[PDB]
């Protein structure tokens, strides 16, 4: 790993450099802290920590502060080491409720 | 042509009935455009969106126009959105 790479050579050193997201469940006002680089290591920490069955998706991770749904993974990987993240696994109550 | 971008788009994909919208980014406005349209069932031609600041059709040449996180609200070929009205 020494070797120099800070922009030459691919494999950069921004490549998603792991994104401790918050990951809570509704009905259970609870965060946790989760390193997850691209939306496919996120997604997964969230099925170990809030327990996501498979029986309850497809998930749907909606931001908590404005509530758009991430069910993408080149949008979600911007905002800092840390976002308040909703899951929803096709039960937990959303982050809008005609919140308007 | 596979014009390189320095770094990947971004929109919100917001529908009109839908009450939520679909954040996501991309090296390609066209790849955008395609993710929308599977997400929420509308074809570009038989289908587009408009900015939900003054309801302006974008389709996939004037979409990369938009700065990044562009409002896309959901509009296909027979409704129009008014625009962000203040009255």
């Amino acid at each position: 790993m020494e070797l120099s790479r800070g922009a030459s050579a691919p494999d950069p050193d921004d490549v998603r450099p792991l994104k401790p997201c918050l990951l809570r469940r509704n009905h259970s006002r609870d965060q946790h802290g989760v390193a997850a680089s691209s939306l496919e290591e996120l997604r997964s920490k969230a099925c170990e920590l809030l327990a996501i069955d498979k029986s309850l998706t497809p998930i749907t991770l909606v931001l908590a502060e404005d509530g758009t749904i991430v069910d993408d993974d080149d949008y979600f990987l911007c905002l800092p080491s840390n976002t308040k993240f909703v899951a929803l696994a096709c039960n937990e109550k959303w982050t809008y409720n005609d919140s308007d | 042509m596979c014009a390189v971008l320095r770094q990947p788009k971004c929109v919100k994909l917001r529908a009109l009935h839908s009450a939520c919208k679909f954040g996501v980014a991309a090296r390609s406005c066209q790849e955008l455009l395609r993710k929308g349209c599977v997400r929420f069932q509308l074809p570009m031609p038989g289908s587009r969106l408009c900015l939900y600041e003054d309801g302006t059709e974008v389709t996939d040449d004037c979409f990369p126009g938009l700065p990044n996180d562009a409002e896309l609200l959901l509009l296909t070929a027979g409704e129009t959105w008014h625009g962000y009205v203040s009255d």
